[PDB]
């Protein structure tokens, strides 16, 4: 046998190459930075009407003006989000004003790769998480969308997609989405791209949208708002 | 000076449903020196073979037969190093008990304490169990007592027991030679005979150690006293 | 029973009344300041006295509740803000104390008002106040205060109370910051000076 | 206030006046630890950017510990938050020190005088126990009201029109600074040597030594 | 309170003590043994406050036991001194125990007096309890500073008898503990100086001064 | 420490307990609408009494503990058992840096004798009894019950014992206390009793 | 090195069992008969005494009947080794509960504290589970008389009558056949238990060296924990033995 | 078993010895210092239910210490058949008290017990920091322990009857409540025998 | 600790092994159904394997975490009850519920417990030498609102609210029969909700009232675990209703 910790002759670690694949398994999430605000769209993709569609969430709040859509293993991401909630309010106690998209994202990413399978502390990871997070909000600086990877490489984006359609969708965004496309048009761009990975057509019970716009706090779109974008796709 | 330890599964159950390590530990004690313990009900007598097979060993203070405390002693069979830490550990428990109560630790109480240690060595990984069977003796609270603790961490109560090589024959010779309601003198005589029935042949007083236990205390007799006994036995 | 952050309940709102003050009561270290701080839009509080101490405990209260309210999508109550502050402050005790905050929110069992002080007192009453000089004030106010006063009706009540209070009070360099809280919102009625309201009323 | 026991005294008196984008901070030019003043030279004031100028005075042991720290907090803030040091740096530092000094009682009043990294001028006053507020008058030391008044009367212009009928200009504040320092020597007997006034702008640091009158 | 001495003679070591063990200057108990027998080799006299002395002897006895068995050397009084000094420091110099450790090594018999100080104190011949100087002062007086064993044993017993006479706190039997390193002869009655008057006459009473309305055995 | 005012009169028709609403800091009353008998469970009460602040503190921890046994056992916990467990918990807190003397007042439903009140001293002492007072006031009220005792006493007679006390309390006691919450407890629910 | 040696017996299997608990389950079956039956005035335990020689000291009350508290008692099926550490730990837990609550501890409360520890070994750590399954008998205020069984990961089940050990299926079916849910008294309850032990065990007349029977009986409002002596046991053997004799005819 | 201080929670024990038995009287009151309002709650514990130790004074330290000791007693009792002697418990108590620092547990112990099941009697009393004393005469214990010992040594014929003794010891209690003030009213006698516990209720003022 | 040997290591399949091994162990058996009503939420498990000699009163397979939070569990094998495995999650969850109620004066919601289950599974994953529990729990309870809720969790730690769900022995099969039975009247009438749980359990294998145990919660009032005698009466009335519709 050989370990998993080892570097391969390719020049990459095994555990990490697997973790990227974990991102690819889940549901697709689109986070678009427009200069009118930042919208995050995610597919519900429900298979049963007995479910209550409000409680299927994959947009969770890091902050009260930053929203986050997450992709890959839904469970694995949730822990990172739990630690993020404590930091944003903590930031309020110390600085006396609310956390930025950049500050929160770099701090979670340090934890992302730490892995030592044997002879490493139980207060530290044995394996990396297979989640890609999309932190999208507008903060003191302005609309910012930052993308976080399970490899712990953070980069600033304007349009990013992650999940099963991740490479396909990301290329397709670069095409339609530009900074000569308005916020409502970003919502239309995401909906079209969403359909190949979805098993059915787009509906207001099969998307969840939330936009954080200047001068406003995070709003979870209501059934009427979801339905107005459904009418024209 | 950098380690976390390893704990791994050779100390978990096999498919047979018995523990892989315990059987091997029992094999270590079978290979050992034979050791008999007899409760007289007039004192407890424990006998072992002094020898280590070269008699260039000083042993006038180094013995196989060691007092733990004022009237409780251990005699062992099996592994010498493992016994050394168990002797030292057993004393430490005895003195801890001695601080609180004023009486030295009972044989009944002491074995459970020792048993936990035997248990850690089996159940956690990266260790292995002690391969020493213990004959624990005392006279306390108006009755003389003999206990057995085998290497697994079981303790068994016997009134006459034999160990080591030909543990089976010793138990049968004890059944036969020793009867109930006999005295202390008779007990002492029978143990040296069980050791004759349990590895046979030539004996000197530097090939045997005999120690007698009373409320006066456990003492391992001097080389001369043991010599007189030899002549009695066949 | 004391000033520095004080609240009395009504159905329609609660009255939030507070002081702008710097330092002990012997001199100010500034004149311009508002010590009034909005930790959450649930209500406003702000004190004085031992300055680091009030800000510290409220900041913990603010952290815990806000995270829980914001993430869960369940509104935190009067009872919850009070329980966080209480649990934290006794532990921290021996590291200066003097927290005087008034907790408000509307709950399932109707509107609830709890008064949080740094002794570890947690009180509901007609009007309560924690800090210093309102101790005298609760006496006149109770008479002129109904169990349920309307917001407009309540604004007129504050103006009269105050206008006599400045005449009695000899603390200068203050403003009366008036806020009415309509539940899980907080709006500022007026931030009128204590020197102005004696002339008006 | 308090009479030096907890930490060594080092006297000194701070006056602060905020205008609209020019703020004068003055404290005496001395390093003390003992009743006598060691050397006129000081490093009580430390600048972190042209955007922010901090003054820590009193006890010299306190003064060096916090001021360096403030340089560390600035560095951390530019990296993570991505806002250059200024107002934001100021609010953060006053909380951590004021916890540190106040159980064993506070003998330094640090005053961050700056502009925010988004703009708007702030002058910030701690008592010694955590508060931050924006002010247009400030008095800080044991005599935490002796300067405060002049800035209240002259800057605010509340029952006053003979320092200015409105509010002071840059030219006017610097004229007033020299005058105020000459006055202080008369009342407060805990000074020796020279009084140093630093005028902090977003576009010009100014320093002037002024002899004790 | 207590009156204890142990001696270095021309034989081995003779410890002398009055019986009574007192919680302060008042007797908690008028029975038992103040000079205590531990393991076979170690005897310790006790003096000063009762609460501090009994427990110190007991704790050191475990430590000394471990050291004796492993080392297989007989206990040394210098060794005994170091253990009491280290233990008593651990506690932080709480309570008053003037302790008399005395054990026979393979060389001479060696006797030490350890006061509560946590000192490395080497006597010549010592008496403890009360005031350390006050008890010690007697040894210089009656001993010529070495005489035969039998003469010395009558001498200690006589000097200790005088302290019992002078200080009424000590009461009941005077015990002499002749200590070797396996022989502990505990002679209860070396001298009885005083004893009580018989408690022959009652102060008993029939029930008509206090009565009983129960006699039952619960289960 | 004892300089509250509680009385609990145990009978097996009812148990009547009353307390003042009068938690006062400074010169005026912080509580004067909050009830001073706290609900551990729907048939069980703890009444914490001592310092004003320490009272609220004792209850919240205790509340979690009672409910937890209810969950664990899958029946209502034994009264005897709870009362002893509330005594171990108050002694454990006594060790801890903040010294807390707390007078607890146990109301429980037991397998016998009927409605039961188990009595708690500021010696942090659990005691089975019938006829109890808590606070500085314990001393006079226990004595009044002693002249006229009944431990199966009907509700009308309970009002008479109460009223001789209330006029005395108004003029001779340092607690004139016109603000009181009085409740009488049957084995199923809390009923509110007249207040003088 | 270290993982390779680790046989990965701590891994979950797809089916939803732990390999170790299953292998421990077999360790209980090799070992002797331990059965507990519920009765309506007391409750009784019958365990196989496996220490027969003519030279026995009897330094313990029994080597399988353990009084855990002064209101609980238990019997053993499994390995004596595991039983000894475990039996001590069971005593600290029973005894602390007795201090706080001051009422006899539920049989259910007693299995659960240990369970965490059992589970801990199996899932992770690579530590063996205990080789004994314990039948706890007790009376607690809340339910009245109860019997609880624990398994090698601490899986619990409340039972009126249950048996584990050697010829566990035979003993439990037989006992199921005559008695179903608490149809008998304390007197009759000892006679069934010895009868079952008789069939299961190789000696088909038994003595008191072969069986050891323990009773836990609620007398004058207080739980009495007594290990019955050899003399009492012979009386119980003659009663079942005689009942068997009539059966044939 | 053991407690904190001496009369700061009442409790006073006196023993007279009979050839067969030991008689022990104690008031049955309870509550701190002077007040002894309530009367139902114990101070004496059983450590074999034919051997007892009693520590006397504050109830909090009485129940916390007594229970925590019982756990260790019990484990030893079950383990070794021969349940721990009189002698073993006096020494156990000395070591357990000295061990603490915070809230110092200084009991004045009265051990009332014949040893094991055997018919050999013991009575003993200990000091506040309770170093052990072997004795087989007579024992009185409490804050003023020395007063009860003096008087307990003077009263008996030599060894009165067990019957005669319950009546003496009850009268010994009754005079003593008057000498202190930290206890008074209600008196319980436990005649402690080698095979039985006779509990008798003495007449109270 | 010294044990840090791997039990979970990440797969290129984009999963965690244990979690998937657990998920199939809830496919293969231990039917647990829950429906959410309009005053009351009822959860039911089928099997305690009452063979007519076992006790029914003291056995709990539905455990009250709180007095307004309760969970019913499942995951089975040859080692059929994984009660032990559940018992850990149950004890830590019990303290946490109570703890949340001390700090935050709102009664603890099911949504808090569900995030807490998602983090416990995960935490066991990240720690060296440690493995996720096999349990799936149907977390029932009441919020601040007093609104009845039924939430369901999976062995990974992902939660959804659902009006009615069935898991065990064909999760989808029991749920699609039960889907017809979920009507506006059924959710409104409390008595009809108790029958809905029992009616689902009956589809896999019919009869037994002792095998079926269900626990009921009404408002923020404490958990009441129903007598088996109450169940037997109820299965008899359910069987006749099936003949009536059909």
């Amino acid at each position: 046998d050989r370990g998993v910790n080892t570097f391969s002759p390719e020049g990459r670690l095994f555990q990490v190459e697997y973790a990227i694949e974990g991102h690819k398994l889940g549901s697709t999430a689109i986070g678009i930075q427009t200069s009118e605000g930042v919208c995050l769209a995610v597919e519900k993709r429900i298979t049963s009407p007995l479910m209550e569609p409000s409680s299927i969430e994959k947009i969770v709040e890091i902050d009260a003006h930053i929203g986050c859509a997450m992709s890959g293993l839904i469970a694995d991401a949730k822990t990172l989000i739990d630690k993020a909630r404590v930091e944003t309010q903590n930031h309020w106690f110390t600085y006396n004003e609310t956390m930025t998209v950049e500050s929160v994202t770099q701090a979670v990413s340090n934890l992302a790769l730490q892995f030592g399978e044997e002879d490493a502390d139980p207060g530290a990871m044995s394996r990396p998480f297979g989640v890609a997070l999309l932190f999208g909000g507008v903060d003191e600086k302005g609309p910012q969308l930052f993308h976080m990877d399970p490899s712990g490489t953070f980069v600033q984006c304007d349009a990013r997609a992650i999940g099963s359609a991740s490479e396909g969708a990301q290329s397709s965004l670069q095409e339609v989405y530009h900074k000569s496309t308005t916020l409502k048009e970003a919502i239309k761009s995401s909906l079209i791209i969403l359909k190949q990975v979805m098993e059915e057509k787009l509906n207001a019970t099969n998307i969840e949208l939330a936009t954080v716009q200047p001068g406003q706090n995070f709003h979870m779109f209501t059934k009427e708002e979801l339905e107005e974008v459904i009418k024209d796709i | 000076m950098a380690e976390r330890g390893y704990s791994f599964s050779l100390t978990t159950f096999s498919p047979s449903g018995k523990l892989v390590q315990i059987e091997y530990a029992l094999a270590a004690v079978a290979g050992g020196a034979p050791s008999v313990g007899i409760k007289a009900a007039n004192g407890v007598v424990l006998a072992t073979e002094k020898k280590q097979k070269s008699i260039l060993y000083d042993e006038r203070s180094v013995h196989k037969v060691e007092p733990i405390t004022k009237h409780i002693g251990l005699v062992y069979s099996g592994m010498g190093p493992d016994y050394r830490v168990l002797v030292h550990r057993a004393r430490k428990l005895a003195q801890q008990y001695y601080l609180v109560y004023q009486e030295p630790i009972p044989t009944a109480q002491l074995v459970q304490r020792v048993a936990s240690v035997m248990q850690e060595y089996t159940q956690s990984g990266g260790v292995r169990p002690f391969g020493v069977s213990l004959l624990i003796c005392g006279w306390n609270e108006g009755r003389p007592y003999l206990f057995q603790s085998d290497p697994s961490g079981a303790y068994f109560a016997w009134k006459a027991t034999a160990m080591g090589k030909n543990y089976v024959n010793g138990k049968t010779f004890l059944e036969k030679r020793y009867n109930e309601d006999l005295e202390l003198e008779d007990a002492i005589h029978t143990a040296i005979l069980t050791l004759k029935e349990s590895f046979e042949g030539q004996m000197t007083e530097d090939n045997i150690e005999v120690g007698i236990c009373n409320e006066a205390g456990f003492r391992r007799l001097t080389p001369t006293e043991v010599r007189d006994y030899l002549a009695a036995i066949a | 029973t004391t000033t520095l952050a004080f609240k009395f309940q009504h159905g329609v709102i609660v009255a939030a009344d507070s002081r702008a003050t710097a330092g002990p009561y012997i001199a100010s270290q500034t004149v311009k300041k508002v010590i009034e701080i909005n930790p959450y839009l649930l209500g406003t509080m702000a004190g004085g006295a031992a300055d680091c101490s009030f800000w510290e405990r409220l900041l913990a209260r603010q952290c815990r509740i806000y995270e829980l309210r914001n993430k869960e999508r369940i509104s935190v109550a009067a009872a919850s803000k009070l329980l966080a502050n209480m649990v934290y402050q006794y532990k921290g005790m021996g590291l200066s104390m003097g927290t005087m905050i008034c907790g408000w929110d509307k709950r399932g069992p109707g509107l609830y008002y709890v008064d949080s002080e740094g002794n570890r007192i947690s009180g509901t009453a007609f009007s309560v106040g924690s800090g210093s000089v309102y101790a005298f004030g609760v006496m006149d106010r109770g008479y002129s205060y109904d169990l349920q006063v309307e917001e407009a009706y309540d604004l007129a009540r504050r103006a009269i109370y105050q206008a006599t209070y400045r005449d009695a009070y000899s603390g200068g360099a203050v403003n009366l910051y008036h806020v009415r809280e309509d539940g899980w919102i907080r709006v500022s009625s007026d931030n009128v000076a204590d020197l102005h309201d004696k002339y008006t009323s | 206030r308090f009479s030096p026991y907890a930490f060594n005294g080092g006297t000194v008196l701070a006056i602060a006046g905020e205008d609209f984008s020019i703020v004068a901070s003055d404290t005496r030019l001395s390093e003390g630890f003992s009743i006598h003043t060691r050397d006129s030279p000081k490093c009580y004031k430390l600048t972190d950017k042209t955007v922010i100028g901090c003054s820590g005075f009193h006890g010299d042991c306190l003064t060096l510990t916090k001021i360096i720290e403030a340089r560390l907090k600035m560095y951390k803030h530019s990296n993570n938050k991505a806002m250059t040091t200024g107002a934001i740096a100021a609010m953060l530092s006053t909380i951590l020190y004021s916890r540190r000094f106040f159980p064993y009682y506070v003998y330094n009043i640090i005053e961050g005088l700056d502009e925010e990294g988004k703009g708007a001028v702030y002058s910030f006053d701690p008592v010694g126990s955590y508060q931050r507020d924006s002010f247009k008058a400030g008095g800080s030391a044991s005599a935490m009201l002796q300067p405060l008044l002049d800035n209240q009367v002259g800057f605010k212009n509340m029952q006053n029109v003979e320092h200015v009928p409105l509010t002071l200009d840059r030219a006017m504040r610097l004229v007033k600074d020299v005058f105020i320092s000459a006055a202080e020597r008369d009342v407060y007997t805990g000074d020796a040597l020279r009084i140093c006034i630093v005028t902090k702008e977003g576009i010009r640091e100014e320093t002037v030594p002024l002899r004790k009158d | 309170t207590t009156i204890a001495g142990v001696v270095y003679k021309d034989g081995i070591v003779l410890g002398a003590d009055t019986r009574a063990t007192e919680g302060m200057v008042v007797a908690d108990k008028n029975c038992s043994k103040i000079h205590f027998i531990s393991p076979n080799i170690y005897c310790c006299g006790a003096g000063t406050a009762a609460d501090t002395d009994m427990t110190t002897q007991l704790i050191s006895s475990n430590l000394e036991l471990h050291s004796l068995t492993t080392g297989r050397l007989p206990r040394v009084v210098t060794a005994n001194r170091m253990l009491k000094q280290m233990l008593f420091r651990y506690q932080g110099y709480i309570g008053a125990a003037l302790v008399l450790g005395g054990v026979d090594v393979t060389g001479p018999h060696l006797y030490s007096i350890y006061p509560h100080g946590s000192t490395d104190k080497l006597p010549y011949v010592t008496m403890g309890s009360g005031s350390l100087a006050a008890m010690a002062v007697f040894e210089d007086k009656f001993r010529p500073d070495m005489e035969e064993e039998e003469a010395k044993k009558l001498v200690s017993e006589a000097i200790a008898a005088g302290i019992f006479n002078d200080l009424g706190s000590g009461s009941n039997i005077d015990l002499c503990v002749i200590s070797k390193s396996k022989l502990d002869f505990l002679r209860p009655y070396s001298v009885p100086n005083k004893k009580g008057t018989r408690f022959g006459r009652y102060r008993c009473e029939k029930g008509t001064t206090a009565v009983l309305t129960e006699k039952v055995t619960p289960l | 420490m004892e300089y509250l005012i509680g009385i609990q009169g145990p009978d097996y028709v009812l148990v009547a307990s009353d307390r003042v609403a009068a938690s006062n800091i400074v010169q005026m009353k912080d509580d004067h609408d909050k009830m001073f008998k706290m609900s551990e469970k729907i048939l069980l009460l703890c009444v914490g009494e001592a310092g004003d602040t320490v009272q609220f503190a004792e209850y919240i921890q205790k509340n979690v503990q009672l409910y937890k046994m209810r969950n664990g056992y899958e029946l209502s916990p034994t009264a005897a058992a709870n009362f002893t467990r509330r005594n171990l918990a108050d002694c454990l807190r006594s060790r801890t840096p903040y010294h807390v003397n707390l007078l607890l007042a146990g109301y429980d439903e037991h397998e016998g004798p009927a409605l039961y009140y188990m009595d708690y001293l500021a010696a942090l002492a659990k005691a089975p009894f019938a006829a109890h007072g808590y606070g500085a006031f314990l001393t006079l009220s226990i004595l009044d019950r002693y002249y006229t005792p009944t431990i199966s006493r009907e509700r009308a007679v309970e009002l008479l014992r109460k009223c001789l006390e209330e006029l005395q309390k108004r003029f001779i006691l340092n607690l004139p206390t016109f603000s009181v919450r009085v409740i009488d407890k049957d084995g199923i629910h809390n009923l509110e009793n007249i207040t003088f | 090195m270290s993982r390779r040696y680790d046989s990965r017996t701590t891994i979950f299997s797809p089916e939803g069992r732990l390999y170790q608990v299953e292998y421990a389950m077999e360790a209980i079956g090799h070992a002797g008969t331990c059965l507990g039956i519920l009765a309506n005035d007391g409750v009784l335990l019958a365990a196989e005494r496996r220490n027969i020689h003519k030279l026995l000291d009897e330094v313990f009350f029994s080597e399988k009947i353990y009084k855990l508290n002064e209101d609980m008692a238990c019997s053993v099926a499994g390995i004596t080794s595991d039983a000894n550490v475990l039996t001590n730990e069971l005593r600290l837990i029973a005894q602390r509960y007795l201090l706080q609550y001051q009422e006899p501890i539920p049989c259910e409360q007693l299995v659960t504290a240990l369970c965490d520890i059992k589970q801990a070994y199996t899932q992770f750590g690579g530590k063996r589970p205990f080789g004994v399954s314990l039948l706890y008998i007790g009376w607690d205020k809340h339910y009245g008389f109860q019997l609880y069984q624990s398994d090698p990961s601490g899986n619990y089940g409340g039972w009126k009558a249950t048996c584990i050990g050697n010829n566990s299926a035979a003993a439990v079916s037989m006992l199921k056949q005559d008695y179903k849910e608490g149809e008998m008294t304390l007197k009759s309850a000892l006679a069934l238990a010895v009868k079952v032990l008789n069939k299961t065990m190789d000696v088909s007349k038994l003595s008191a060296e072969k069986v050891e029977i323990a009773t836990l009986t609620r007398e004058n409002g207080k739980t009495v924990i007594r290990v019955l002596k050899q003399k009492e046991v012979e009386q119980l053997i003659k009663k079942h033995e005689e009942e068997e004799a009539k059966a044939e005819r | 078993m053991s407690v904190m201080s001496y009369n700061g929670g009442a409790v006073m024990a006196m023993k007279g010895k009979n050839c067969v038995a030991i008689a022990a009287d104690r008031r049955f009151g309870i509550q701190a210092q002077m007040v002894t309002t309530d009367f139902q709650k114990i101070f004496p514990m059983g450590d074999r239910l034919y051997i007892g130790l009693a520590g006397l004074a504050t109830d909090v330290q009485t129940v916390a210490q007594r229970l925590k000791f019982r756990l260790n007693l019990y484990e030893l009792k079950e383990g070794r058949q021969i349940k721990p002697y009189t002698l073993m418990s006096m020494v156990a108590n000395l070591l357990y008290e000295k061990r603490f620092g915070p809230y110092y547990t200084e009991p004045v112990i009265a051990g009332l017990d014949p040893k094991t099941f055997k018919p050999f009697i013991c009575s003993l009393d200990l000091i506040g920091c309770p170093m052990v004393t072997d004795d087989f005469v007579v024992s009185g214990t409490c804050s003023e322990q020395m007063y009860g010992m003096c008087e307990s040594l003077w009263e008996p014929n030599m060894d009165p009857e067990h019957l005669f003794e319950t009546i003496s010891q009850a009268m010994l209690n009754a005079v003593d409540r008057d000498a202190v003030s930290g206890m008074g009213v209600i008196v319980h006698i436990i005649e402690k025998d080698k095979i039985t516990t006779r509990t008798l209720k003495a007449r109270m003022d | 600790m010294s044990y840090d040997r791997a039990i979970t290591v990440f797969s290129p399949d984009g999963h965690l092994f244990q979690v998937e091994y657990a998920q199939e162990a809830v496919k293969k058996g231990s039917t647990a159904v829950g429906v959410r009503g309009r005053d009351i939420v009822v959860l039911g498990v089928e099997k305690k394997s009452v063979a007519k000699l076992q006790d029914e009163r003291t056995v709990r397979k539905i455990c009250a975490l709180d007095d307004n939070v309760c969970m019913a569990f499942a995951v089975v094998a040859s080692v059929s009850g994984l009660t032990a495995d559940a018992r850990i999650v149950i004890n830590r969850a019990r303290v946490e519920c109570q703890s949340h109620r001390l700090t935050v004066g709102d009664p603890v919601t099911v949504e808090y417990i569900t995030r807490y289950i998602a983090s416990l599974k995960q935490r066991y994953t990240q720690s060296n030498g440690r493995r996720p529990f096999g349990i799936s729990a149907l977390i029932v309870g009441f919020d601040f609102d007093g609104t009845p809720r039924l939430y369901q969790t999976d062995p990974s730690g992902t939660y959804h609210a659902w009006k009615a769900n069935a898991i065990g022995r064909g999760a989808k099969s029991v749920r699609e029969f039960l889907e017809k039975n979920y009507t506006d009247d059924a959710i409104e009438t409390d008595d009809l909700t108790i029958k809905l749980v029992i009616k689902a359990l009956l589809e896999v294998v019919q009869s037994g009232g002792k095998n079926i145990e269900l626990a009921v919660m009404r408002r923020d009032q404490p958990l009441k675990i129903l007598s088996p005698e109450e169940i037997e009466k109820y299965v008899a009335e359910i069987e006749k209703e099936k003949e009536e519709n059909e």
